[PDB]
């Protein structure tokens, strides 16, 4: 259905120990498919998928000359944030920035937006009308003043409606057996005893994609989403996701309890029991 | 300025079997600064070929990172992940249990 | 960019019109240069919102739609001879690209024509002699085939701020000659009334 | 600085010779653009930066030109092996001060000449006539004229200087100069320039007039083999004093 | 594909 495409910025100050750090990386959906890296030797946009490479010279060396635009402003930006919250020189600080946008199911544009931190707070962004900002405190408006002024909402505002989308619409068409993709989760239940008493209920959910997915428990027809062990949806390594949710439970009552779960390439949404 | 202290998992690509080709991971994310140290051990000391992804992070800013590298389980044999980072006093050590 | 054909010719403190299209639909910023004769293009206005936009005499107009810009130039002086420069790009970091210009000249209004043919004497040697056609209005204009010894230049355009008197004068000579003086412009159509001394 | 600044103003090269044509632009722009403009056309794009990087090289002509801008300041545009057709006047520009976008602000420029033999560089012969006895009695106003003749290439900067100052009020210069002879392709030229002033001002014998003429030829470093002077940058003048 | 960027904050 929905998809999208975005574009994270890190770049961190290391004084006396040369230039800032700077690493970018882009996504469509949970796939990433370009990086940047200034400590890297070939100081190039790299590919990190493999139905991207088909593209020729002229965007490997457009991306590069962008990509390099990016680093040396965010350069700036943390000897510009440095003074505004008026820090030592020193001192490490983060630069933190994303931008994207979304489409539904008919590739349309959804929405879009465009959002910078500093320090791992929120600095500044852009509302969802694309046209006003968001400023955290005294420096990031002064930030607004300066951007208000020149107008670089109505340019991002014209790339996340026209280009952003455009561009995403190109990668889904040359990425159709990897973005356009859904895979479904291998499940299975596994019993631990934790004591006389006590007995754990996990519930496996293997290789899938994408990663959005919801395991809940459920003791004879209601919920009960207290008491269940969830843990973060974690890459696999080779495209696809994992995750569990375990519960504990008396022994010998396993199979009053069942483990719902719902995946965008499962038709209906799976129902697992103890044995 | 904000930190936040790294959550960690220990697991394999595919389902642990004993003497068969796999892939361990450590998966240490929702941490900040970006700056973290990370090693896979092997019955106390570390691995050396150990290739990890690229630099990202998630809607509150927190960063993520894979680091893995291909194995052979056992049945004797442990595997674990050392983390160091800015908020922990000491470096953390998260044994790989086979069924988490 | 391409810009319109050059040159253009307006008469003083007339309308003058100046348009350029553009193929990139995408572009953001539009500007208009003004270039003197060997001088450095110098901006006049700026533009991005569709529309018009005045000031003083100068008034840009761009339509985003249709693609083209425009610049009207208003009761229009001889300083406004120059070429005038479309210039766009499609944002900041950018190209920075440029039409090919448009020659403006201005026809400056002379109200007392009195046309002369003066003689002058060189200080250093009395041998050298040049002949000034001076005082005549724009209607007329020069021409240069006379001889191989012969040289004669173009119009010239002097302002004499103070006593607010334009003047179009022209300078002919030749190196070695029985040149005449009298008949050294006789091959551009003078007035009929030239002052002869 | 203030503005955009590049050097040389004006360059004569032999055929042959690399050239370095320099750049600085304005403190803290972050853009920075080169162009070539022919006689009477508008300005030919050839490349531009963004900080340090050189962005797109489609627009130089060929791989004898090459562009480096090393320090993200100040630009450096290398010809190599310069050719006749190579000569034009290379403009550069800045914009973008602190990454917002603005207008391109351009620099005076640099006059490539690219010559074939140095021996047909030539500086002007000035000369001042004076003042017609019709045009006092019949005007009422006097004109002088100037008259720099016989320079190769159009390398000059005419000004009049009444008093010891340089004056632009009854002055008038032609655009451009004339070949004295057309047939041939290095041929020189000839410039002339007209000071009006009244009748009064000239028949004063206390004021002076001068007609001064910057010259840019040959630099120091070039060398000269011939037996006349060396064609060098230099300002030639020529002068007449009022009389009644 | 990036937007071309270099304005600061």
């Amino acid at each position: 259905g929905s998809h999208s495409m975005r574009y994270f910025f890190t770049s961190v100050s290391r004084p006396g120990r040369g230039e800032p750090r700077f690493i970018a990386v882009g996504y469509v959906d949970d796939t990433q498919f370009v990086r940047f890296d200034s400590d890297a030797a070939s100081q190039r946009m790299e590919p990190r998928a493999p139905w991207i490479e088909q593209e020729g010279p002229e965007y490997w060396d457009g991306e590069t000359r962008k990509v390099k635009a990016h680093s040396q402003t965010h350069r700036v930006d943390l000897g510009t944030l440095r003074g505004y919250y008026n820090q030592s020189e020193a001192g490490s600080h983060t630069v933190q920035r994303m931008y994207g946008c979304d489409v539904g199911s008919d590739w349309r544009f959804l929405r879009g937006y465009h959002q910078y931190a500093y320090d791992g707070k929120d600095y500044i962004a852009l509302k969802e009308d694309l046209r006003s900002w968001t400023a955290a405190d005294m420096a990031a408006q002064t930030t607004k003043h300066k951007w208000e002024a020149a107008h670089v909402a109505e340019q991002l505002r014209a790339y996340l409606e026209g280009t952003c989308v455009e561009w995403l619409r190109r990668y889904l068409e040359n990425g159709k057996e990897t973005l356009q993709r859904t895979d479904a989760p291998k499940t299975h239940m596994t019993h631990h005893a934790v004591s006389d008493h006590e007995a754990t209920l996990r519930c496996w959910a293997l290789s899938f994609y994408p990663a959005e997915i919801t395991l809940t428990w459920q003791r004879d027809g209601e919920d009960q989403t207290q008491d269940t062990e969830l843990v973060e949806t974690r890459p696999a390594g080779d495209g696809t996701f994992q995750k569990w949710a375990a519960v504990v439970v008396p022994s010998g009552q396993e199979q009053r309890y069942t483990c719902h779960v719902q995946h965008e390439g499962l038709p209906k949404p799976l129902t697992l029991r103890w044995e | 300025m904000i930190q936040r202290t790294p959550k960690i998992q220990v697991y394999s690509r595919h389902p642990a079997e004993n003497g068969k080709s796999n892939f361990l991971n450590c998966y240490v994310s929702g941490f900040h600064p970006s700056d973290i140290e990370v090693d896979l051990l092997k019955n106390g000391e570390r691995i050396e070929k150990v290739e990890h992804s690229d630099l990202s992070f998630s809607k509150d800013w927190s960063f993520y990172l894979l680091y893995y590298t291909e194995f052979t389980p056992t049945e004797k044999d442990e595997y674990a992940c050392r983390v160091n980072h800015v908020t922990l006093s000491q470096p953390k050590i998260v044994k790989w249990d086979r069924d988490m | 960019v391409e810009q319109n054909s050059g040159p253009l010719s307006v008469p003083e403190g007339a309308i003058a019109s100046l348009n350029c299209t553009y193929s990139d639909r995408g572009s953001q910023s539009f500007f208009w240069y003004r270039q003197y004769s060997g001088k450095s293009p110098e901006l006049i206005m700026f533009i991005y919102s569709n529309g018009d936009k005045e000031d003083g005499r100068f008034t840009a107009q761009l339509n985003k739609a249709s693609q083209y810009v425009s610049l009207l130039i208003r009761d229009s002086q001889p300083s406004d001879s120059a070429t005038y420069l479309c210039a766009l790009t499609r944002g900041p970091g950018n190209q920075f690209y440029f039409g090919t210009g448009t020659s403006l000249t201005v026809i400056p209004n002379i109200q007392n024509p009195d046309p002369a043919v003066y003689q002058l004497r060189d200080s250093k040697s009395s041998d050298k002699s040049v002949c000034l056609f001076t005082d005549f209005d724009s209607q007329t204009n020069v021409s240069q085939s006379k001889d191989s010894d012969v040289y004669i230049t173009d119009k010239c355009v002097l302002d004499m701020r103070s006593m607010d008197f334009k003047s179009n004068s022209a300078v002919a000579w030749s190196n070695k000659s029985d040149f005449a003086c009298a008949n050294a412009f006789n091959n551009s159509i003078i007035p009929e009334d030239t002052f002869f001394p | 600085g203030a503005g955009v600044s590049q050097s040389p103003r004006y360059k004569v090269t032999k055929r042959g010779q690399d050239v370095a044509l320099r750049c600085d632009p304005i403190s803290g722009h972050v853009s920075l653009y080169w162009y070539r403009q022919a006689l009477g056309q508008g300005p030919e794009f050839l490349t531009y930066f963004n900080y340090e990087a050189q962005q797109d090289k489609s627009g130089l002509p060929n791989d004898r030109f090459s562009a480096e801008r090393p320090e993200g300041s100040i630009s450096t545009l290398t010809i190599q092996r310069t050719e006749q057709r190579d000569s034009a006047m290379y403009r550069c520009a800045s914009s973008s001060p602190g990454g917002v976008s603005t207008e391109a602000f351009f620099g005076q420029g640099t006059r490539l000449t690219v010559v074939e033999d140095l021996n047909k560089v030539f500086p002007p012969e000035v000369a001042v006539f004076e003042p017609s006895e019709a045009e006092i009695s019949h005007t009422q106003k006097a004109t002088l004229v100037c008259l720099a003749t016989g320079f190769y290439p159009d390398h000059v900067e005419l000004s009049w200087w009444v008093n010891g100052k340089e004056v632009h009020s009854g002055v008038c210069t032609d655009p451009q100069p004339l070949k004295e002879q057309p047939a041939l392709n290095d041929s020189r030229y000839a410039l002339s320039s007209r000071l009006r002033v009244s009748a009064t001002f000239w028949q004063d014998p206390r004021n002076h007039f001068r007609c001064q003429v910057q010259f840019y030829g040959l630099s120091e470093n070039d060398e000269w083999t011939q037996d006349r002077a060396k064609p060098v940058t230099q300002i030639v003048s020529a002068e007449a004093w009022g009389r009644a | 594909s990036l937007l071309m960027w270099i304005t600061q904050v």
